[PDB]
């Protein structure tokens, strides 16, 4: 789309439509006239596009209004509200600009947000542009969280978030316009690989392939259509659907073979009963050709009746050598109506040794993307999210991701080295208590009105607890934790003194022996300026590979490349990293994915605020103190950067609403 | 509405795989036995009219007889007359055969001389007679 619904569009919003959002701060305009309606939408459209077309400035009101038109210009109150509400929301002036207003004089209320997380910094950044004092508290003696980035020397590879999917909508669209991230799209090309070292071939590649495809849309067919979605108790995984569907499509071949076997046999015995009365019926001619014979012999001139004799019998070996001909003309339709079924057998097998192996390799792909043993993901929720799917080739971050929540992190005051270990907060205010990781017995506490949690979901999942909530959060926050699910995924960084592999290609597979191994080692990427493979361990492989040395790893790699591009082009790699995302403690997995028995509802959940009880009873309710962002808090866009850097854009508009009030709803 | 095209999934069938953990593996192997339980009896089936079928070796090739193509007349010599009342008593009504086995008479003539002779050649009785078989 283009022109000011362009920029609804690339802003997430319905061009033409006021959002549940805007109905709540504007409800004057939603609840009034069409005409209204359209001015506002516009203005709002029109605002947008302004701020898209130039990221790299602050937009202010006054530059906002100058460029505005009359009708729409005339009403200044309703563009300063608009304005006002974009720019709260972090849908205008997000991520780095220069500040014409430079910033205010002295700040109003204090924020801690745990984490320099994306989602963290992306808030904290906000806030501190709204005139707070926010400090950040990471464990890690670096920025980015999931955002890792290795660098050495020339080597430059991700460990960490890796991909761009689609600047289609997407907030990174700005951010890279606003930081020098170097963007390579991803050639959707890869080659796959046997066990063996040799290619797959095109046939087999594209008939696996769509046969993938086609289990998937089935599965899908199974929960919408059939409903199955319990079984017996419990919530049906993908996973399992899965193979119910192959099951079902291994008998169908069999049925049909069944079938198809049985016209043989239902057709031959016509014949064996054929076969019979033919062979009935050259008894009776054999015997009244004897028969006309005896009697030819009676010598004429003879009686009438011995005259008879010959003819009838005539009559009648001709009679019957008519049948005789009937039958062999049936029994010749019959016997080549079984050449026929004898020729067209219905397919052996369901899918091969070869093929059900490939076709893991399809099933580890999908591992790869939700960081999860297909068994764990939901059936009806795995993909809810595939509505607000960017447009646009995903892409890469040839200089690096971590130049991102670097460029972020810029100008704010972060702690690193701080691990958070306690937060309390009551009607009054909050305490966190962290420590510092180092040392651990030195500890430090700090006074805020308000918490942003950006902790990772599998910390908020450690048992025992990493972190304590005092006092501890509501059972339906911790339900939520349980519930909701935290895969992993990990990398091979193989760097060398020389490419040995194809150049134009940024993919390519190697196909595992076992349904067991499909994830390990399954997929390598050539993304980067200096010679550096890449090598992805995913699905159930993930979580044991961690368990193994990184030589034992880079072996298993180097195999099978050696494998693939032959034993000496594969040189020893100068440099090698191994992730290891479960066993680190500040994030304890990968990312959330939608695990069977929870929805994304879950996800709202873990975005609710949490609000103290009062401190004196019979004391007014409470503001809220305890608020949370991150991968996990965003229904419509979990498990990845953006989505993170949305929901602290979403933290921050929802806390500076609370503490500096919102003028722009009136 | 309905599944991707040659996948095969109907509501019945989903439950039968899954009343179990290993209710899948049950039902594809009484199929694969089945489908072998067919194979052998078809290869039974298949040397049955094998050896029917070497029995009726040669055709009936020695046993038919050449062809009489003779032109169908009118007078009923009475040669023709008492083949025919002999037909009458071996097959009734088939003036077909009837007509065959004179020789030269017409399905019809066949028919007619039947109301003509019926007075003389007495056919009410002789059909009542090979209805007695
Ligand atoms: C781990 C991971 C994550 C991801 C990826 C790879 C890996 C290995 N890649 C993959 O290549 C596919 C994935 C992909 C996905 C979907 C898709 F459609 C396509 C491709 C993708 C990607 O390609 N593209 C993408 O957009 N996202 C990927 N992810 C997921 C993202 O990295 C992840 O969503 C964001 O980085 C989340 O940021 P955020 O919520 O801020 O969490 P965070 O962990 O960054 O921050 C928490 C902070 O708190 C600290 N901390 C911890 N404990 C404490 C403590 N006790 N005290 C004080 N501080 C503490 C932590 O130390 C940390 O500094």
């Amino acid at each position: 789309p283009s022109g000011v619904e362009g920029a609804a569009f690339q802003s997430r919003l319905p061009h033409d439509r006021m959002t549940s959002q805007e109905a709540a701060c504007f409800p004057d305009i939603i609840s009034g006239p069409q005409q209204t309606q359209k001015v506002f939408l516009f203005i709002r459209n029109r605002t947008l596009q302004l701020w898209l077309d130039n990221p790299k400035i602050q937009l202010t009101f006054e530059a906002t209004l100058q460029q505005l038109e009359a009708p729409y210009n005339s009403d200044t109150v309703l563009v300063h509200r608009v304005h006002s509400y974009l720019e709260r929301h972090g849908l205008i002036n997000f991520g780095i600009y220069k500040r014409i207003k430079p910033l205010p004089t002295k700040k109003t209320g204090k924020v801690i947000i745990i984490g320099s997380g994306v989602s963290g910094l992306a808030a904290a950044r906000q806030l501190q542009s709204f005139g707070m004092d926010v400090t950040l508290l990471e464990a890690r003696d670096r920025v980015g969280g999931r955002v890792a980035t290795f660098r050495k020397g020339n080597y430059v590879a991700d460990l960490g978030a890796m991909v761009v999917t689609g600047l289609g909508g997407n907030p990174m669209a700005v951010v890279s316009k606003q930081v020098n991230m170097e963007l390579a799209k991803i050639k959707q090309k890869c080659p796959l690989y046997e066990a063996n070292g040799q290619a797959v071939p095109k046939e087999k590649d594209e008939m696996v392939e769509q046969e993938f495809n086609r289990l998937l849309e089935a599965t899908s067919y199974l929960s919408h259509q059939l409903d199955f979605n319990v079984l017996n108790n419990k919530p049906v995984s993908l996973g399992q659907a899965l193979e119910v569907v192959i099951q079902l499509q291994e008998k169908h071949v069999k049925d049909e073979q069944i079938e198809h076997w049985k016209k043989i046999v239902k057709t031959q015995e016509e014949l064996k009963e054929l076969l019979n009365k033919m062979v009935n019926l050259k008894e009776k001619i054999k015997e009244l050709h004897q028969q006309y014979k005896e009697a030819s012999e009676v010598k004429p001139p003879r009686d009438i009746t011995a005259e008879f004799l010959v003819k009838s019998k005539h009559r009648d070996l001709t009679a019957l050598c008519k049948e005789y001909d009937e039958l062999a003309e049936t029994q010749g339709k019959l016997e080549e109506k079984l050449q026929e079924l004898e020729a067209n057998p219905p397919s052996d097998v369901y899918l091969s040794s070869r093929d059900r192996q490939i076709l893991d390799w399809h099933f580890a792909n999908l591992e790869f993307a939700n960081a999860t043993p297909l068994s764990t993901l939901s059936l009806k929720h795995w993909d809810q999210d595939d509505d607000f799917e960017f447009t646009g080739s995903h892409l890469t971050v040839r200089n690096g991701y971590s130049c991102v929540p670097v460029a972020l992190a810029e100008g704010l005051d972060i702690k690193l080295n701080t691990a958070v270990r306690q937060v309390r907060y009551t009607a009054s205010g909050c305490e966190v208590i962290a420590v510092n990781t180092r040392s651990t017995s030195q500890t430090f506490i700090y006074k805020c009105d308000a918490v942003l949690c950006t902790l990772p979901l599998g910390v908020l999942k450690q048992q025992p607890p990493a972190v304590q909530f005092v006092p501890p959060l509501p059972e339906w926050k911790t339900s939520a934790v349980q519930r909701m699910g935290f895969g992993n995924l990990n990398k091979v960084v193989l760097c060398f003194d020389r490419v040995f592999w194809d150049p134009s290609v940024n993919l390519f597979g190697h196909v595992g022996s076992t349904t067991a191994s499909r994830g390990e080692l399954f997929l390598f990427w050539n993304l980067y300026k200096a010679p550096i493979l890449l090598a992805l361990v995913a699905g159930e492989a993930a979580g044991i590979m961690e368990n193994i040395s990184d030589d034992v790893i880079v072996g298993r790699c180097l195999a099978i490349l050696k494998g693939i591009f032959g034993s000496s082009a594969v040189p020893q790699p100068k440099e090698t990293v191994v992730s290891r995302w479960r066993a680190d403690p500040w994030a304890r997995g990968s990312y959330s994915y939608v695990a069977a028995g929870s929805s994304g509802n879950d996800y709202d959940l873990m975005a609710q605020p949490i609000t103290p009880g009062p401190s004196i009873p019979g004391a007014p309710q409470p503001i809220p103190r305890l608020f949370f962002a991150g991968e996990h808090t965003i229904r419509n866009y979990p498990a990845t950067v953006h989505g993170a850097l949305l929901s602290g854009l979403r933290e921050a508009g929802r806390i500076a609403d609370q503490f500096l009030g919102a003028m722009y709803t009136l | 509405r309905k599944p991707p095209k040659g996948m095969f999934l109907s509501q019945e069938d989903v439950e039968a795989v899954s009343a179990n953990a290993t209710a899948a593996t049950t039902v594809l192997r009484q199929l694969d036995m089945e489908l072998v339980s067919v194979k052998r009896q078809i290869q039974n089936i298949k040397q049955t009219n094998s050896a029917l079928k070497e029995k009726l070796d040669g055709g009936i090739e020695p046993y038919r007889l050449p062809e009489v193509i003779q032109k169908c007349n009118a007078r009923w010599t009475t040669e023709e007359q008492l083949l025919a009342v002999q037909a009458i008593r071996k097959y009734g009504r088939d003036f077909q055969a009837i007509s065959d086995v004179i020789g030269n008479k017409s399905v019809v003539q066949v028919k007619n001389f039947f109301v003509n002779y019926r007075r003389r050649f007495n056919i009410d009785e002789v059909l009542q007679e090979w209805e007695a078989e």
